[PDB]
């Protein structure tokens, strides 16, 4: 956090200085590759040389560059967070069976569909329409029935 | 005459605490020491010409030169050294390694006398080997458009004076030459 | 219909969704048809105009009806009903059709625009597009198409592959062999040029003997990095970063062509070409996930090079170059495709 | 309205509209306004024209697509035809005002038949119907070269040479100018003759002299002086030796530093000698790692301090400053050298190889200017055009550019056409004998296209000042007598409509591009309706 | 339908014509009374800062005044080339390519002539043109002394127009040996020209050294003899390291104290290795500080500070020797010689005198004249009379001027035009007929017949005498040999070839353009 | 009175002439004869 800037004496250090980097990336790697891990959620911007280890064990990367869509997701699944970059806690490890990419509106889309069985909790709704002025009275009229079931667990 | 900061990029690092206290003894005595040999060629008066990038004699350095009783005269021009060095024979001294007592003048009194609210340091006789002496005229009045013009007709007085000395010979002024001129030319004008 | 905004930019076209999109529309009841057109745009990309002239005939229908006596809630109820069996009978209009195994449909999906006369050339190659992509991926950045001022709408021709501009000149670019009889693509990321190395810049140095060395290492593991894309036999580099002159020089000797300054969309779009990968970094490069393709050929195509890869056995991409007169013919030819392209 | 502000788009009162008749008066008017200035500057009697730019810089140019590019308009339909010139100078190169008076031609017969009441539609493919019959025909009418040998091969590129070079200035000298641009190609060819590389040849022009003096000079055109000039101009080769010996370096002579921001600290006064130790000697490992190589001429891209002009000197080594990348790009492929990083990699496998250098003055004061030669065949030639007026040589450049540009299409194979105005006759009468029996609805239309490839031969009566129905009626006759469709109109009179005798030939690919240029364009503007316009 | 935007000048009618030939006519006229022996000096005011400018050259003139025609800068851009390429024979481009429009008007309106058989006239007659040139030159080449005269006949022709005229016959010599000296360098950039104001205008000088604008800095002598000279272009100076990445971990300022001392050993140690070549005279182009110039007194070497790079050149050649950096290796470096160095006073200035120099591959004229614009007139007299001579060094081959060289071109193309039957004999007729208005205006300027003394002219040559032209000091023909002026070929090369070139592009105009300015 | 505030007495013709800012550019060459003979001769700078 307070200046961060390198620092190299000799050839000997500018040599493994370059190599270190990816040694080292690629060694916190291992921890998180071995638990079986398919798709990770990033909470801000993800440097390069970390998605070129990712990605070659097939390892999925998503956005959420915000705290409150970071903090929605982990209640589908299940997962604890830990800002630390080791080992995932094998009981804090989510369960998503399948994430698919389809086109719905001509963009692209992630989409993170459960079964049946292990159920989850904020569920979405795909409200299609023509007019995006009649999606936002649509989208309140979910949200005063949504706010007519808060009704019935007080009284 | 100043602390050390060569014109090449430098850095000065203080590690332990104690070395504040050398630092701070030998600034002083790199001022000391110079001075000490000044003192060894009893050199009286200095001049130092106009300093970049630094101040020209430090205000510690001068406590050495006050009680010493040298006197000092800054922010002399550039172009005025060779004027002193050629009117007082004094070499120019650029490192103390070269500064010895054969390239100094000399000099009987050197007066700073107070009259009138302006200072005024002149030097009273000069005595050296030296082909191509030099020469001093001050200008007094009542402001600075009389000055000016009084340097002028000084100049125009001195270049007559150069005039007789680089041609040799001269002609009555006053109208004669022009009369006479038209004269000689009227005559001569008939005939072509 | 021809529109010039504010910017003095010259448009032409017969689309409902894009004459509606230059137009600023600051009326809110009339922005429900930029809407509509802009919705079956994205959802379909063909018929904006029929959309949004139905739209106004209901509506200029429904004029006289609230001059009347009639209440706002009886008309919409007419309307949501009537829907409703219209849907219901266009399932039934619609056929179940199997037989017969796409050059039909982009015929029609043409009209109303260019190369609607055209569609003899035009749809014998438009429908060998989509079939390179497979089911249920149906990528739209693979069929990304680029603008080429001048030249003629006939010479136009199919490609199995990419063709980019490289949008800036080398100095060892001429060296390079313009024809490779079996290439081998790499995609890189790394950033080959003598430089900061991670995002800092400070290095001490005490002694001046080793003050040699440290400039020499900087020396010795830059050509490191470029020797290790050398020892595999990538021929064609490309990355997404600026490729520097000590770096393409090294390249140019030995027969090996580089290029950069290209989009992460052109780089997605060469990956799916060749069926390689993304490699950003030089040590963990290995010879499987090198794409390879028939030939390489850079042709002079309007005052602009491209780097053509064509002839893969198995291409995901279609992208072709759209050369005409004006600016805006190459544009209609780009929006009338692109309808098409969605329907078949 | 109902009283309220009835406003729908942004800024409703600027714009404006344009429909029904009205808006096709609009067009066509507008291309009959630039078709004028294009009809009395086509063909080999054509008048150049002066077009100020705001910096009142001038440039005189005959060219349609120079005097389009260069003009100030506010009507969109003439910003079209600036695009269409541009298009065809871009890839063909070739025929630019041509392709705007025949656009024109194609507009104005619209009109016409816009006041019969026939379809925009059926006019646009009448004209695409006619277009590819056009070109149907043509493309069996046109003989083969690839037959001959080499030796009547370079006549063919004299025959289109002296044929581009005519109707621009530089037609005086234009019987060196074809053997200079044929002379060109010779060297820069393919050994199966095909897709010959163009970016290989550089335009460059010099201010000063007269056409006379312009020659050919294998070799890059640098525009600057050797290092402290007291070493003789012109350095020679050794007695036995294979060549000067030429090195290029992009790394400026100075000791090595990174490249990162550095901080060599020097904390006693035996390491600061030390460093005066390694200042001089890394300057004594330059020069003699050069020394051993071999090398005579050194050039560096990145420039250098004045310390390495007396090491270079005493050693006979003349050295440039400030050589930018492109021309290292140029001196390269020129002396067939490879440009080394460092001295670590030097060999002298990587030198390069050429005559000579030297350099002249070409006048007073005006800038010294270096010159290379080679003494063989090589993959690069540079052209020293001069000229007498800055837009003497500036045209010069582009005129020859245009030569490069013909001769380039006949690279091709199987692309040769006579035209003269033959070209647009014998399109012009089967257009007319198709549409007898593919009368239908698009009779007139066929007619339009008919009446308006014949448009040109009439432009070029105009500027030659003969009677243009006496020129149409007599090569009309003549196409129908006799099968030979190589007669066009001759403007220099020499006798004879005949013109295979005279040597007039152009590429086919770009007679055929003329058409479809102007047909693609018609079929554009005619589909215009609504014409919206804002306010600047 | 108004295609171009708003204020958007364009003339596409007989008027654009009118206002490109009107144009050069103005431009024209504008340079009439500058050419000759008795042409009259023009003066302009201008509009900035109130800082005149006298000259007589055209393309001085021309660039300096403004004019808005597209006409008016081709007039400006031929003159700036000839300028460029030559030196001399601007105005004679400016009003013979004037002249050719002049006479090619008439031939549009009156005749009715096409725009491509006037140029095409022009074409078979300037190529007949340069013919004349072919065979009407005289090559004196195996002779020195010959063309040693040469060059002095060229300098009384190329003087005479200017103010010189009558002290001509003093720089013809002057100008003449700076040619001999320099022994073919043809650049013009080798020669210094300080100028002095005051005292009487034949008290120039050439004398054999180079003479500095500058003086010694402190203390050096005035006179000495037997110098040796050596030049340096490194700093010397306080000496920064290539690489600016260089510190001092300075722990005590006694430590610091022997740094400043070792940068002071080190310049005593390059001051010393300066002491070993044996010299007594150093010279710079970077201006010495007060350290190194205190060195040079106890060696007994004079320093000179603060010369221009351009002057480094100039001080090599007239020297002899060579520039010298790198003192370690004294054998393989080279140094020049002189006999005596000496500090003069011209004026109020100082200059340095150097007299008996080894090498004289250049020298520097110092001019003296009453006021600053008759000194700059005579340093563009000078200029352009030392660039024609340059440039006869390099082209031997001479031509007789004084009407004689454009009356023997019309004589060859009135010969030709009779060869070539039809329309385009008025053409070649047209373009002698502009070649006999040279000496129409020169006879005009001194106020002599137009007529009278042409046809005079045109009866002497095709009586078979090709020596024949127009004496204007007397007014009437004698002959050119006995008189001795003639020009350089590749002048009356150049403004033949300029100003046919410059016909040919205001004829091929029709339309004029006019975009907003900016 | 010159532009700025300095105010000078002056009775040499070439100090008199090099202040007076002059309009007319051939009256304006006095200014130099005056100023070639203050630097050669040095007296009469108003007689010439
Ligand atoms: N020397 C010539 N003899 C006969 N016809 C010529 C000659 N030069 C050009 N032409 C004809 O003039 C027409 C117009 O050419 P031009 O307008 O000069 O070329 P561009 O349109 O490329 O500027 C061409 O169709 C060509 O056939
Ligand atoms: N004393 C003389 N007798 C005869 N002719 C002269 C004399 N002096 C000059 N001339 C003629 O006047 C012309 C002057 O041309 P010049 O003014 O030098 O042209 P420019 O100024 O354009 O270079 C020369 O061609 C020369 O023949
Ligand atoms: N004492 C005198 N009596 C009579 N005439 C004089 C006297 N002194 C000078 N003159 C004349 O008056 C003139 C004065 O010129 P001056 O004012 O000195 O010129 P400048 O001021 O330009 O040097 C001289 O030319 C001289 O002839
Ligand atoms: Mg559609
Ligand atoms: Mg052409
Ligand atoms: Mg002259």
């Amino acid at each position: 956090e307070t200046k961060g800037t390198v620092l190299l004496h000799n050839a000997q250090e500018m040599l493994d200085f370059s190599k270190g980097e990816e040694k080292q990336i690629d060694a916190m790697m291992k921890e998180i590759a071995d638990m079986g891990v398919e798709c990770i959620v990033a909470g801000a911007g993800v440097g390069e040389l970390a998605l070129h280890y990712l990605n070659r064990y097939g390892i999925l990367v998503l956005k959420v560059p915000s705290k409150f869509e970071l903090r929605r997701l982990c209640r589908v699944c299940g997962a604890t967070p830990l800002p630390r970059l080791g080992a995932p806690t094998p009981e804090e490890l989510g369960l998503v069976e399948t994430v698919k990419t389809m086109e719905i509106g001509g963009d692209r889309v992630t989409v993170f569909k459960q079964e049946q069985g292990e159920i989850s909790r904020t569920s979405t709704i795909i409200l299609r329409g023509a007019t995006q002025n009649n999606l936002d009275d649509i989208e309140r009229a979910i949200d005063d029935g949504v706010a007519a079931v808060k009704g019935l667990m007080k009284p | 005459i100043s602390p050390p900061k060569p014109d090449t990029e430098n850095n000065i690092i203080v590690n332990d605490y104690r070395q504040m206290d050398k630092i701070l003894k030998e600034e002083r005595a790199y001022l000391l020491n110079i001075c000490k040999k000044i003192k060894k060629a009893k050199c009286n008066v200095l001049l130092i010409q106009k300093s970049i990038l630094r101040d020209a004699v430090n205000d510690l350095a001068l406590h050495f030169l006050s009680k010493l009783n040298i006197m000092v005269v800054k922010d002399i021009e550039r172009e005025e050294i060779e004027f002193l060095s050629k009117g007082l024979g004094c070499k120019p001294i650029a490192d103390i390694e070269l500064f010895t007592e054969d390239r100094l003048g000399s000099a009987d009194l050197v007066e700073e006398i107070d009259s009138d609210g302006s200072k005024i340091v002149r030097v009273t006789g000069i005595r050296n080997n030296n082909a191509r002496p030099t020469v001093s005229v001050v200008i007094r009045g009542a402001n600075n458009m009389i000055i000016d013009e009084t340097e002028r007709s000084l100049h125009d007085a001195l270049c007559v004076i150069r005039c007789l000395v680089k041609e040799r010979g001269l002609i009555a002024g006053g109208g004669a030459p022009e009369i006479e001129i038209s004269r000689r030319l009227s005559k001569e004008a008939r005939s072509m | 219909i021809l529109i010039v905004t504010s910017n003095q930019k010259t448009t032409i076209s017969n689309d409902g969704a894009t004459i509606l999109k230059l137009l600023d529309v600051v009326h809110p009841a009339a922005k429900t048809l930029v809407d509509i057109s802009r919705a079956q745009d994205a959802e379909v990309g063909d018929g904006t105009t029929s959309v949004t002239i139905l739209a106004g005939e209901l509506m200029k229908e429904a004029k006289p009806f609230l001059e009347e006596g009639i209440s706002s809630h009886l008309i919409m109820k007419g309307y949501r009903k009537a829907v409703s069996l219209a849907v219901e009978k266009i399932n039934e209009l619609a056929v179940d059709i199997t037989s017969e195994k796409l050059e039909r449909c982009a015929r029609t999906a043409m009209s109303s625009k260019l190369i609607h006369n055209n569609a003899d050339f035009f749809v014998k190659m438009c429908v060998d597009a989509v079939l390179s992509l497979d089911r249920n991926d149906l990528d739209d950045k693979l069929i990304g198409i680029k603008k080429i001022p001048g030249g003629a709408m006939e010479e136009s021709l199919f490609i199995n592959g990419v063709a980019f501009k490289k949008t800036f000149s080398y100095a060892g670019f001429e060296q390079q062999p313009k024809k490779f009889n079996n290439p081998k693509i790499l995609s890189l990321n790394v950033e080959l040029e003598l430089k900061a190395e991670k995002d800092n810049a400070e290095v001490r140095v005490e002694h001046v003997e080793d003050y040699q060395a440290i400039v020499d290492a900087e020396w010795q593991l830059i050509f490191e990095k470029l020797r290790q894309v050398e020892e595999t036999g990538a021929n064609i580099v490309l990355s997404k970063l600026p490729i520097g002159d000590l770096a393409t020089q090294f390249f140019a000797d030995r027969n090996i062509f580089c290029a950069g300054r290209v989009s992460a969309d052109d780089m997605n779009r060469v990956i799916q070409a060749v069926g390689g990968s993304i490699q950003s970094t030089t040590s963990d490069i290995k010879p499987e996930h090198l794409g390879t393709c028939a030939l390489f050929e850079e042709m002079q195509i309007g005052s602009e090079r491209y780097n053509l890869f064509q002839g893969c056995p198995q291409a995901k991409t279609c992208t072709l170059l759209l050369r005409g007169g004006a600016e805006q013919v190459i544009a209609e030819v780009e929006r009338s495709l692109h309808d098409a392209i969605m329907i078949v | 309205e109902m009283g309220r502000p009835f406003i729908i788009v942004k800024d409703q009162g600027n714009k404006k509209r344009q429909h029904g008749l009205e808006a096709k008066k609009s067009h066509i008017l507008a291309a009959r306004s630039v078709a004028s200035i294009i009809k009395t500057s086509l063909g080999p009697r054509g008048l150049d024209k002066i077009l100020i730019s705001p910096d009142g810089e001038i440039t005189i140019t005959n060219d349609g697509a120079t005097i389009l590019s260069q003009m100030e308009l506010d009507n969109e339909i003439a910003k079209l035809l600036v695009q269409l010139s541009k298009s065809q100078d871009d890839e063909i190169g070739d025929g630019t005002t041509g392709v705007v008076v025949l656009a024109s031609a194609l507009l104005d017969q619209a009109l016409e038949l816009i006041q019969k009441g026939i379809h925009p539609i059926k006019i646009a493919n009448g004209f695409d119907e006619a277009a590819k019959l056009a070109i149907s025909k043509l493309e069996e009418t046109c003989d083969d070269i690839s037959a001959s040998n080499d030796e009547l091969f370079r006549d063919f590129l004299l025959r289109a040479a002296k044929t581009s070079l005519g109707s621009k200035i530089v037609s005086k000298d234009h019987d060196r100018f074809a053997e200079m641009a044929v002379e060109a190609v010779i060297n820069v060819m393919d050994k199966d003759r095909k897709d010959v590389d163009f970016d290989l040849i550089k335009m460059q022009g010099r201010v000063g002299g007269s056409i006379s003096d312009s020659k050919l000079i294998n070799g890059v055109i640098l525009d600057k002086d050797f290092s402290h000039p007291q070493m003789p101009k012109c350095v020679l080769p050794k007695e036995g030796s294979d060549g000067v010996k030429l090195a290029i370096l992009t790394c400026p002579f100075e000791p090595p530093k990174p490249k990162t921001k550095h901080k060599l600290d020097i904390s006693s006064v035996e390491e600061y000698q030390k460093l005066q130790t390694y200042e001089q000697d890394k300057f004594k490992e330059m020069i003699d790692d050069v020394k051993k190589a071999g090398a005579d001429v050194v050039i560096c891209q990145w420039g250098f301090d004045d310390e390495a002009n007396h090491l270079l000197l005493q050693n006979d080594l003349p050295a440039v400053r400030w050589v930018g990348g492109q021309e290292l790009e140029h001196i390269a492929i020129s002396t067939n050298g490879r440009i080394v990083p460092r001295f670590q990699d030097l060999s002298k496998d990587k030198l390069g190889t050429c005559s000579r250098i030297y350099e002249q003055e070409f006048g007073t004061t005006k800038d010294r200017m270096l010159i290379i030669e080679q003494s063989k065949e090589t993959k690069t030639v540079t052209c020293f055009v001069r000229g007498s007026n800055k837009m003497i040589v500036d045209e010069a450049e582009r005129a020859l550019h245009d030569s490069l540009c013909v001769v380039r299409n006949l690279v091709k194979d199987s692309r040769v056409v006579y035209g003269g105005g033959a070209a647009e006759v014998t399109m012009s009468l089967a257009v007319s004998e198709e549409a007898d029996k593919q009368r239908g609805i698009d009779q007139y239309a066929f007619r339009g296209f008919a009446q308006a490839l014949d448009t040109i031969p009439m432009t070029l009566a105009e500027n030659s000042g003969l009677d243009p129905i006496g020129t149409l009626s007599t090569l009309k006759s003549k196409q129908l007598k006799e099968k030979i469709s190589n007669i066009g109109v001759d403007c220099l009179g020499y006798g004879s409509n005949d013109m295979k005798e005279l040597f007039v030939v152009d590429p086919f690919i770009g007679k055929k591009q003329q058409i479809l240029l102007a047909t693609q364009l018609c079929r554009m503007i005619l589909k215009i309706d609504n014409v919206i316009i804002s306010g600047k | 339908v108004q295609i171009f935007g708003d204020q958007v000048t364009e003339e596409r009618a007989e008027n654009a014509r009118l206002s490109a030939f009107v144009g050069a006519i103005a431009v024209g006229d504008l340079v009439k009374s500058t050419l000759g022996p008795k042409g009259m000096d023009k003066l302009l005011q201008s509009a900035s800062s109130n800082t005149c400018m006298v000259t007589n050259d055209g393309a001085t003139i021309l660039k300096s005044i403004p004019l808005d025609n597209p006409a008016a800068k081709v007039l400006v851009n031929i003159s700036k080339v000839q300028d460029d390429e030559v030196g001399d024979g601007t105005t004679s481009v400016t009003v013979l390519s004037a002249e050719l429009l002049r006479e090619a008007e008439k031939l549009i309106d009156q005749s009715k002539i096409h725009p491509q058989t006037i140029i095409e006239g022009y074409r078979l007659a300037s190529a007949a043109a340069l013919d004349a040139l072919t065979k009407a030159a005289v090559d004196n080449s195996h002779d020195k002394t010959m063309f040693r005269e040469d060059l002095i006949h060229i300098a009384k022709t190329t003087l005479s127009s200017k103010i010189l005229s009558q002290d001509k016959d003093h720089f013809a010599e002057l100008a003449t040996n700076a040619i001999l000296r320099l022994k073919g360098s043809t650049n013009l950039e080798h020669i210094q020209i300080i100028k002095i104001l005051g005292g009487k205008l034949s008290d120039s000088f050439l004398d054999e050294g180079f003479i500095l604008a500058k003086k010694f800095g402190n203390n050096q002598p005035k006179r000495i003899e037997n110098a040796k000279i050596l030049i340096a272009n490194t700093t010397l100076d306080t000496d920064k390291v290539k690489i600016f990445g260089t510190k001092f971990k300075v722990d005590s300022t006694a430590k610091l104290a022997q740094l400043e001392k070792a940068e002071r050993e080190k310049m005593k140690n390059k001051i010393a290795k300066i002491s070993k070549f044996g010299i007594n005279t150093f010279i710079n182009r970077q201006l010495i500080y007060d350290y190194p110039e205190q060195l040079f007194t106890d060696l007994g070497i004079n320093s000179i500070e603060h010369a221009d790079f351009e002057g480094v050149e100039r001080l090599a050649l007239v020297t002899g020797g060579e520039v010298v950096s790198t003192f370690d290796e004294p054998s393989k470096c080279k140094l020049g010689e002189c006999d005596v160095i000496e500090e003069i006073m011209l004026g109020e200035q100082p200059f340095l005198k150097f007299s008996g120099c080894k090498a004289g591959e250049a020298c520097t004229i110092v001019l003296r004249g009453a006021t600053d614009q008759t000194l700059d007139e005579a340093e563009r007299s000078l200029h352009d009379a030392l660039s024609v001579l340059s440039q006869t060094t390099k082209e031997t081959r001479t031509v007789l001027g004084g009407g004689c060289a454009e009356m023997v071109m019309s004589k060859a193309v009135d010969t030709e035009a009779q060869n070539i039957d039809g329309k385009k004999s008025l053409a070649v007729e047209a373009f002698a007929r502009a070649l006999r208005q040279l000496p129409t205006i020169l006879a005009d300027n001194a106020g002599f017949d137009s007529s009278e003394l042409v046809s005079k002219l045109r009866s002497s040559i095709y009586n078979g005498i090709s020596t024949s032209g127009l004496d204007l000091n007397n007014g009437t023909i004698a002959d050119m040999r006995q008189l001795g002026i003639v020009e350089s070929y590749k002048l009356k090369r150049a403004v033949v070839s300029s100003a046919s070139e410059a016909a040919e592009v205001l004829l091929r105009v029709d339309n004029i353009i006019r975009a907003r300015p900016r | 009175k010159t532009s700025r505030g300095e105010i000078i007495i002056s009775n040499d013709g070439h100090t008199i002439l090099k202040q007076m800012a002059i309009l007319h550019p051939v009256a304006r060459m006095l200014v130099e004869v005056s100023a070639a003979q203050d630097s050669e001769a040095g007296d009469g700078t108003t007689s010439v």
